[PDB]
């Protein structure tokens, strides 16, 4: 499995694949990795599948009371929420999310938390499983500052591969947009990628 | 002895206490008025600034508690923040456990229980305040629900609060009495803001500024105030009328 | 996994006298093969004609002495600054000891 | 926080506990309101109220649904009937429910709501209820049953009873109509008609809320294909229906 | 257990089997297996055979409640987010497989749900041991808009899938379609396959063929009165 | 402050007595007449109710026989509300019992464990009294039949003949005057009805206003039957002690 | 070693026309020694019939518990318990116990008093209701049970048809293992009549 | 009718007004003067702190604590209930500060702090608050400033004041924001919150006192809540001298 | 009329009558007078027995190795926050390495007199502490009130007939500050002080109880034999 964010100019385009194994049968395969978990801060899911779903409805229900009392939260704070509750039952629940979003005041931030919890920014991140085949194709072909266009075949290109070398990532490439203009959803089906 | 100090029965079988809630409700000295509309739901107050160093931006009544549900509050701002507060969190615990957004039937049921429970235990003071909240449902149509200290409510076709409520009221009879239709009809929002100004310039005998208005919205899916800029150009499509 | 005791080595040797009393120990402070520092006392001073030493490993030897300083303290305060004896310093010892008997401490104390 | 835990239902010197009659004088200033139990139904019947005109009461329940079988209808106060009507629901399905699998007689859900009663006589800090319900119901074993559950924490089974500010009028004139055998459509023909001496507002359908627990309805189930399962009973008339009936009167 | 939870255009249809067992030894030729949360709520369930049975019955309790207390009609994501969050405190020491499927006034839905509290949505899912081969022949025969008609037949071949080549299903085919504004029906018993052969005689016995030591009459009456 | 609207319900009056005790009695004065008379064959028990209508149903209220447990049954004179909540703490309580030592409980040991629950409230926590007062008329093969009379304050006394709530003066002296030991059940049946036609509140002695019970060992097979009567069979015996 | 085979046991039960019949074997062993040939794992709590199977503690100790549950019921409602209503019972008692649970496996048999209708129903260890309306089985020598009880029966047996055919489906399971047999009683179950036999059979 | 509506604070008396929480205003007009100047580059604290005998120590005891690294917090009424009121929002900004990981905005605390202050008025176990706190600050919101009464009522200002000298100071900050209609600095600003307090001192000219001055300005010291002192104070105390004769 | 046995009601006239009731405990307890300079401070005590036969009650607790509190109140309340102080003292110690500051143990002390004159069966402590102490900001007397308010002083007093001790240190407050490097005559300006409240009270070697904190003295109290050279 295999998830990715990667920030660019007018903001931060997130990436996914869509298979989900477990064993040798592949349970869902349309499996929609991409969560809102506000409305312009989207993360993305790795790891056991059970124990990150939990945590990201809690950290919904900590956003959407944030915005209702104190104003709306920034990439940081998002991240903030989901370290804090990896962190402090880390023997048990098992997380890796990448927290990606556009801010109106700082643009397109990512963060990448691993099955620790521990926050560290990022100008593109990539954690999962089947990102251990593509680390040094996504360091040597990646631009900061990249248009728009660029950007999403950086992404296309890479989880092309990752699917090529991981069985555990596969099916469906979905991408969220994420910028001023707003909230872009694309889907690349295989043969779109497959016929590179 | 003492019935009019907590929160027991007297002898006639009434709460003296819980009648001086709904006298308590008025210290404010601010109107609202509360209109459905076709497709949108509106409510203009009354904002006053007592001083030059108040800053009218910060004072207000037009609490956002959901994201779609609006809460206009007539009595006394500490009793105002705290209901705020409580309303809020328990829009979000709904979400949270159901897995949708909250109707606003159920938060003025739910607002109903715990305001009574404050006239049902004897420490607990009740809170001393109106509140009207106005939504549009996607499944109830535009909605108002009006709580009140007793933690009773009933649904509205138009509402309206405050001390000089009376002048309001009957003003807003005649208009659906000769109409004979329980919602307002126009799809463009934007005139049944108008409707509802110039409702309250003929009842509080007064014509207003912008800084007299302050006036919240709920369309569907989002609730939103609408900017002091904004509301004068509702002003100037009065003398359109 | 976790493994939650240790040993930092050295060794004491408290020698009563018959009118005075001695105790040494070696200052040397090690884990595995490293040696951690030349120098860092095993002997602390505790007042009141008392000295101590816990030697074994390391981290209890610090705060089972440094509990032992506190109920000198408290000693002093509440009996009024009455003379504490190594007699009753010993038997209060032992509770200091015995009371986490679950997740014991780990030091030979001499006194 | 809290610093009370003492009762403020006391006895008076003459015997009799204040607080209990209190609370039952709040009751007689509310509405007015009869059940009627037949040998095929029983027919509750409630007068509809507002603050104002601009108010709906269309959107305001004064007749609830607390299990498919058993329904409630109330005179006293209307927040107390709301907290009630709620503490209710929730211990039909917690104390029996779950455990027994099928929804409790309508003696047994009147028994456990009895209970709730007398712990706002009982308990430091609280006050009694200040509502007198009627709980009509059927259950398999005593046929249609309507019971009276008052403040007091009591409940007597009735044939057919009043409470309201009505109350002595509706039981002198519910007297000389209460016969042996009802029928169903009978029934409804004397709660519209002895409520109609009890109202001097408007009279209308939008105005008057009546229920029925007649016989069952594979309609309302919302499902087929268990016969086992026969639908509500309960059956509550909407605004229309009960207009009909009014001018057939 | 093979369980397939097939949506379609005007609404969704699921269908399970009948078989329950316990170990290696058919405890019941025909059981129920679909159970009803609320009247447009349906669930079937595989894994443990109890924890079905329960886990159903319980957060049917509570949304039934829910749904009277909002006077409204109950969502199937109503259901979803208690489930999933009730199984998910025990940390999967509460085995439940299901299939939740249902309609209500936001649309048609189709959910799964692991013991712990994963979640899926596909347009078709299958759980239970006969997940397999269920899943096989619906994505053959399977397209996008189909019919009713078209539906149950989809339906009923999966599960017969199910039947012949896994070996925790067996005997009839139970189904329950459901369609958005419309009564929910249960076919209980829809389609039999398996249908159990004329015995080769009677195993009846005459008169008095066992011994008896004693005998007695034993009372299960009230004691009367004279 | 909270101290000042306290009421103080567990003090000791000057006198050396308890306010709420003394008014708990009081109050049970106003609820109906109950009965109970001990034969050396059964116990009869018959009460009055404190309420009649002629909307009311009077063949399912419930108010003054209630079954504790299988051969152990309770007469009420009090607020029924109040006798509710002690009367499924006593059912409880005999249930367990049996539960425990395989045997059913003895009518000594039920009677003493109502009343301490009752003497807890006037002990501690500032909580009134329940204003009940019980007549027992229950079975062990210890001592073959008791009766038993309970008090709001929490004190057991046996009896031959007892009477508790309204008129109860009256009630006490006259079964003094009736009373022999030779009676047995259907002897005990006829004085119970008579002492109520003499204590009657309203016209005549009618069926409609009484609940009526006994428990037999002319039952079958040498073991007590706790009858609790229908209206239809309290009817018929009105004719055959001849009031009516 | 299984906590539900150190006593053994065994409930087998069966529907006819009109009338049910359920029996139980007489067996408390502990492991390989056997204590009795005279304790019950049927009880009767009014006209229902709970037959337990299972370990030899928890039987004596859920016999008790639904005594305590009956009469409440019965005190209440002021009636005797129906069949189908009590099955309900059964099943959540197993189930609030969800962790470390009773090492049992009842049998619930009756004939409903409202309905007329012969209704039987079957539990795990955990508790799941099984249905039938043919036999439910349940213990130690279950799997003989199945085979054997399932073999005889015709779809519905007359009153005293019924007496052979679970009798033998009885017996001959309880020779053919170590943990039933030693003595067995067998009871014909009608409308309003229950005969409690006693069966001579191998002790040996 | 009755007697009381004085005795407990979870009565509200007929009129629709409190007691006690309606008496607890008069305890705050104990104190002393505070005032706060909203500068468009931050806030501007100042306090008079009466020096009563020469006993005491000047320049040693405070009025103005921090909370959180960037909010002042200056308090008039009776003293130990009003540093309650300080420690409390210390406790709940340094849970903010670990839960969402950002600095505590000033309108997130503005609710907090006015919660608690309310929630003593909901019941007769505790006592009402008898102070009234000026707070504000620079978060990246921009520079905001609040006063809260011991009603558990706040509004946004622009200047406020309570105390003994309130009349004079609320007047004096009408003639400030009217001198200058397009604001002013915080480095003037300085000079106007010494000028108004030693106004505010006579309605105290039977005593003596020592000014306490403070800032919190997005430029002047990074947006970081410190002290005025030294030179630019003492320069302050001149101009206020000249100012008032 | 019920102001007045509540601590949890206002008081028309904006006060609470109860922590005032508790300042004139202050009133009622013996004489104490405190004097304090840059490199030492000094408590110098008045204790007061009740017959001929009874002890003399102390008046100067210790509370650390450099800190000392002097009760001028009722002696049971004061039992209850010397504690207070010696376990504050020792948890600043044990977890910080940090002998406890005493400007901000006064800060401490608000807070738990407070919470009871907040609270409603609570009452305010009713003694009022002089607390001394040597930290790195030098010498440093505190006078507590019961009120929960600290204030920082050169010197001052509390007890019975206080002002007349006010007066001699109000004067001689430029005298002491500049005595440094000097304790024999910082013990000595209090033993006059102490003296003008008096009447006909005197001082022996069983009246006169001082004690003293250095920059190079620690915590010691002198009694008996060791202020008699200070008479």
């Amino acid at each position: 499995t295999s998830i990715m964010a990667v920030t660019f100019k007018d903001g931060v385009i997130l990436g996914a694949d869509s298979r989900t194994t477990t064993g040798a049968y592949i349970a869902n395969r349309v499996t929609d990795k991409l969560t809102r978990v506000h409305d312009k801060i989207w993360c993305c899911r790795s790891g056991s599948a059970a124990d990150t779903q939990a945590i990201a409805d809690i950290v919904q229900y900590h956003l959407e009371l944030y915005t209702s009392q104190y104003g709306t939260p920034s990439t940081e704070t998002a991240a903030s929420v989901f370290k804090e509750l990896c962190y402090e039952n880390k023997d048990n629940l098992t997380a890796g999310i990448i927290v990606a979003g556009y801010d109106d005041k700082n643009k397109g931030e990512v963060y990448t938390i691993p099955l620790g919890g521990s926050v560290h920014k990022l100008p593109y991140a990539i954690a999962g499983s089947g990102s251990t085949f593509i680390y040094g194709y996504c360091d040597k072909n990646f631009r900061e500052n990249m248009s728009k266009e660029e950007t999403v075949d950086f992404i296309k290109h890479s989880l092309s591969q990752a699917i090529k070398w991981d069985g555990s990532s596969g099916g469906v490439i979905r991408m969220v947009v994420l910028t001023a203009a707003g909230v872009e959803r694309l889907i690349f089906y295989p043969d779109e990628y497959e016929q590179l | 002895g003492y019935d009019r100090h907590i929160t027991i029965f007297s002898p006639e079988g009434r709460l003296y206490q819980v009648e001086y809630a709904f006298k308590a409700t008025n210290q404010t000295n601010i109107n609202s008025l509360a209109v459905r509309g076709k497709d949108c739901t509106v409510v203009i107050s009354q904002k006053k600034v007592p001083d030059k160093l108040l800053d009218p931006t910060t004072v207000s009544y037009i609490f956002c508690i959901s994201r779609t549900i609006g809460m206009v509050v007539n009595g006394p701002i500490p009793d105002a923040r705290n209901a705020a507060l409580r309303a809020k969190a328990e829009a979000a615990e709904f979400r949270y456990k159901y897995g949708y957004d909250m109707p606003c039937d159920v938060l003025a049921k739910r607002m109903a229980n715990l305001s009574q429970i404050y006239t049902q235990r004897a420490y607990m003071r009740p809170l001393g305040v109106i509140l009207t909240f106005v939504s549009v449902d996607e499944e109830l149509g535009p909605s108002i629900y009006k709580t009140d200290p007793a933690g009773y409510y009933v649904g509205y076709k138009a509402t309206a609060t405050g001390p000089k409520q009376q002048e309001i009221t009957t003003n807003l009879e005649n208009h659906f009495k000769k109409s004979k239709i329980d919602h307002i009809n126009e799809e463009s929002w934007e005139k049944v803001v108008e409707f509802a100004i110039t409702h309250m310039i003929d009842a509080l005998g007064t014509e207003f500024s912008k800084n007299d208005l302050e006036v919240g919205v709920a369309t569907k899916d989002k609730f939103f105030t609408l900017s002091a800029e904004n509301i004068e150009e509702r002003l100037v499509a009065i003398a359109e009328q | 996994q976790f493994n939650p005791y240790g040993d930092n080595g050295g060794t004491i040797l408290g020698i009563a006298g018959e009118d005075f009393a001695v105790l040494a120990g070696d200052t040397r402070n090690i884990t595995d093969y490293s040696i951690n520092s030349r120098y860092e006392p095993k002997v602390f001073d505790c007042g009141d004609n008392i000295v101590m030493s816990a030697n074994g490993f390391a981290a209890d030897g610090d705060a089972l002495v440094k509990r032992f300083k506190n109920s000198v303290k408290w000693y002093h305060f509440d009996h009024n600054d009455k003379k504490l004896s190594i007699n009753s310093a010993a038997r209060n010892i032992q509770h200091l000891l015995y009371g986490k008997r679950f997740f014991p401490y780990y030091v030979h104390t001499i006194i | 926080t809290d610093r009370y835990s003492f009762s403020l239902t006391t006895f008076s010197p003459s015997g009799k506990l204040g607080q209990i009659d209190y609370a039952l004088t709040a009751v007689k200033q509310g509405v007015t309101s009869l059940g009627i139990k037949a040998t095929n139904g029983v027919v509750i019947a409630t007068e509809k109220k507002s603050s104002s005109p601009l108010a709906m009461s269309e959107t305001l329940s004064k007749v609830s649904l607390l299990t498919p079988d058993i329904g409630a209808v109330y005179s006293g106060m209307g927040p107390d009937y709301r907290v009630l009507v709620d503490k209710s629901r929730k211990v039909a399905h917690t104390s029996y429910k779950r455990i027994y699998g099928e929804y409790p007689p309508t003696k047994l859900l009147v028994s456990e709501v009895a209970k709730i009663m007398q712990e706002a006589t009982q308990s430091g800090g609280v006050r009694p209820f200040g509502v007198s319900l009627l709980i009509a119901g059927h259950d398999e074993f005593n046929g249609f049953s309507l019971y009276q559950v008052d403040p007091s924490g009591s409940y007597f089974p009735w044939k057919a009873t009043a409470i309201g500010k009505g109350s002595v009028a509706a039981k002198t004139f519910l007297e000389k109509r209460w016969n042996d055998e009802l029928e169903l459509e009978d029934a409804i023909h004397i709660a519209l008609l002895t409520l109609k001496e009890s109202v001097e507002g408007e009279f209308n359908g939008d105005t008057i809320e009546l229920a029925i627990i007649g016989d069952e309805n594979p309609d309302l189930l919302g499902y087929t294909g268990i016969p086992t399962d026969k639908g509500p009973r309960f059956r509550k008339l909407t605004s229309q229906e009960i207009n009909d009936r009014l001018e057939a009167l | 257990t093979t369980i397939v939870g097939v949506k379609f255009n005007n609404g969704v249809v699921i269908a399970a089997d009948t078989r329950s067992t316990q170990g290696p030894i058919v405890a019941d030729k025909n059981c129920a297996k679909l159970h009803r949360i609320s009247p447009k709520i349906w669930c079937a369930g595989a894994g443990t055979a109890a924890d079905t049975e329960a886990v159903t019955q319980l957060i049917g309790s509570n949304i039934e409640l829910h749904s009277l207390y909002t006077s409204r009609e109950p969502r199937v994501v109503s259901a979803l987010q208690m489930l999933k969050q009730h199984l998910f405190k025990y940390q999967g020491h509460i085995g439940a497989y299901l299939i939740v499927a249902g309609v209500d006034p936001t649309g048609s839905h189709l959910f799964s749900i692991h013991a712990h509290g994963s979640t899926d949505v596909g347009y078709y899912l299958s759980l239970g041991s006969g997940s397999l081969a269920a899943m096989a022949v619906l994505e053959s025969h399977w397209k996008q808009d189909l019919t009713k008609e078209e539906a149950i037949k989809l339906a009923s071949d999966a599960i017969q899938a199910g039947i012949w080549n896994d070996l925790g299903s067996g005997s009839n085919v139970d189904v329950c379609v459901m369609e958005i504004g419309k009564d929910a029906e249960y076919l209980r018993n829809y389609l039999t396959p398996n249908v159990r052969e004329e015995k080769q005689k009677s195993y009846k016995f005459p008169r008095g063929t066992t011994a008896v030591l004693k005998e007695s009459i034993v009372n299960i009456c009230d004691i009367q009165e004279e | 402050g909270s101290r000042r609207y306290d009421s103080r319900t567990t003090i000791f009056s000057p006198e050396g007595r308890l306010y709420q005790v003394e008014y708990a009695l009081e109050s049970i004065s106003h609820a109906g007449t109950a009965i109970g008379i001990m034969a050396s064959d059964g116990i009869v028990l018959a009460a009055e109710r404190k309420v009649t209508s002629t909307l009311l149903e009077q063949d399912t209220s419930t108010e003054k026989l209630y079954k504790l447990n299988d051969k152990i049954a309770v007469a009420v004179a009090g607020l029924t509300a109040d006798a509710e909540i002690l009367i499924n703490t006593a059912r409880i309580h005999a249930q367990n019992y049996l539960k425990t030592y395989n045997e059913d409980i003895p009518v000594e040991i039920l009677v003493r464990r109502l009343s301490d629950i009752k003497q807890g409230y006037t002990q501690h926590g500032g909580l009134r009294p329940f204003g009940v007062s019980f007549i027992y008329a229950g079975y062990d093969d210890r001592y073959g039949y008791q009766l038993y009379t309970s008090n709001p304050s929490g004190n057991y006394t046996g009896w031959k003949a007892i009477s508790v709530g309204a008129n109860t003066s009256a009630a006490q002296t006259l079964l003094q005057m009736d009373y022999k030991d030779d009676m047995k059940v259907d002897d005990a049946i006829e004085l119970a009805l008579k002492t109520l036609s003499k204590t009657t509140d309203s016209s005549a002695l009618t069926y409609d206003r009484l609940e009526f019970a006994t428990i037999r060992k002319g039952a079958n097979d040498g073991e007590v039957y706790q009858k609790i009567f229908k209206p239809q069979e309290i009817k018929d015996i009105l004719v055959k002690t001849g009031i009516t | 070693s299984d906590p539900s085979s150190i006593n053994g046991g065994i409930v087998v039960a069966m529907t006819g026309k009109d009338c049910v019949a359920i029996a139980c074997d007489l067996r408390l062993g502990s492991q390989s020694l056997g204590v009795s040939n005279k304790f019950e794992k049927i009880f009767h709590y009014g006209h229902v019939f709970l037959g337990i199977t299972g370990l030899a503690t928890d039987v004596t100790t859920l016999n008790e518990m639904f005594r305590y549950k009956t009469n409440l019921y019965k005190l209440k409602e002021e009636r005797a318990i129906e069949p189908e209503t009590f099955t309900q019972l059964v099943s959540s008692s197993l189930y609030e116990r969800r962790f470390g649970p009773y090492f049992v496996g009842p049998v619930v048999a009756g004939i409903n008093s409202k309905s007329g209708k012969p209704f039987i129903a079957g539990f795990d260890l955990i508790g799941c209701i099984d249905e039938a309306k043919d036999f439910i089985v349940s213990g130690t020598a279950s799997d003989q049970l199945f085979g054997m009880c399932e073999s005889l029966y015709e779809p519905n047996l007359e009153p005293e048809d019924l007496f052979e055919t679970i009798s033998q489906a009885l017996l001959n399971a309880a020779d053919r293992d170590a943990l039933s047999g030693w003595g067995a009683v067998v009871y014909i179950i009608k409308k309003d009549e229950v005969v409690k036999r006693y069966l001579k059979m191998r002790q040996d | 009718i009755g007697t009381g509506y004085d005795l407990s604070n979870s009565v509200f008396s007929p009129d629709g007004r409190n007691f006690q929480v309606e008496y607890a205003v008069k305890a705050v007009e104990n104190g002393t003067t505070s005032i706060g100047i909203k500068c468009n580059d931050g806030v501007v604290f100042a306090v008079e702190k009466l020096i009563t005998s020469k006993l005491l120590v000047p320049q040693k005891n405070v009025k103005i604590q921090v909370v959180d690294r960037h909010i002042g917090c200056v308090y008039s009424g009776l003293i130990p209930d009003g540093r309650h009121l300080v420690n409390r929002g210390r406790e709940e900004a340094a849970s903010f500060k670990k839960l969402y990981k950002t600095p505590i905005p000033i309108p997130a605390f503005a609710d907090r702090l006015g919660q608690y202050v309310q929630a003593h008025t909901l019941y007769n176990s505790v006592r009402p608050f008898g102070v009234s706190t000026i707070f504000g600050g620079v978060d990246k919101n921009g520079a905001h400033l609040y006063m809260l009464e011991p009603s558990g009522s706040y509004w946004g200002y622009k200047g406020a004041a309570t105390g003994k000298g309130r009349q004079s100071a609320k007047a004096e900050l009408e003639k400030l924001v009217d001198h200058h209609p397009e604001g002013l600095s915080a480095r003037e600003a300085v000079k106007q919150a010494a000028k108004i307090i030693y106004l505010a001192h006579e309605d105290n000219k039977e005593k003596d006192f020592e000014l306490e001055i403070s800032w919190c300005s997005l430029s002047e010291t990074n947006g970081l809540h410190k002290f005025v002192k030294g030179d630019l104070l003492q320069e302050a105390i001149d101009f206020a001298q000249k100012e008032i004769n | 009329n019920n102001y007045d046995g509540d601590t949890v009601t206002f008081s028309p006239t904006g006060r609470l009558f109860q922590v005032e009731y508790a300042l004139e405990a202050i009133k009622q307890g013996s004489v104490t007078v405190g004097l304090r300079s840059n490199t030492h401070a000094v408590l110098v005590a008045l204790k007061r027995n009740a017959d001929e036969l009874s002890s003399y009650q102390k008046k100067i607790i210790k509370c650390d190795e450099h800190m000392g509190l002097s009760l001028a109140g009722l002696a049971p309340d004061a039992r209850v926050l010397s504690n207070y102080l010696r376990q504050q003292c020792n948890y600043s110690s044990l977890v910080f390495n940090r002998k406890l500051a005493v400007e901000r143990a006064g800060h401490l002390l608000c807070d738990k007199a407070q919470k009871n004159t907040q609270s409603y069966g609570g009452r305010p402590y009713g003694v009022g502490l002089l607390i001394i102490g040597y930290d790195k900001s030098g010498a440093h007397l505190l006078e507590f009130q019961p009120s929960g308010n600290v204030t920082e002083l050169y010197g001052t007093a509390i007890g019975a007939r206080s002002q007349g001790a006010k007066t001699y240190l109000e004067r001689t407050l430029d005298t002491f500050i500049k005595i440094d490097g000097n304790p024999d005559e910082l013990i000595k300006a209090g033993v006059e002080a102490i003296s003008q409240s008096l009447r006909d009270e005197s001082l022996t070697v069983d009246n006169l109880s001082i004690a003293i904190v250095g920059k190079d003295t620690p915590f010691t109290i002198y009694d008996g034999e060791a202020v008699a050279k200070y008479i």
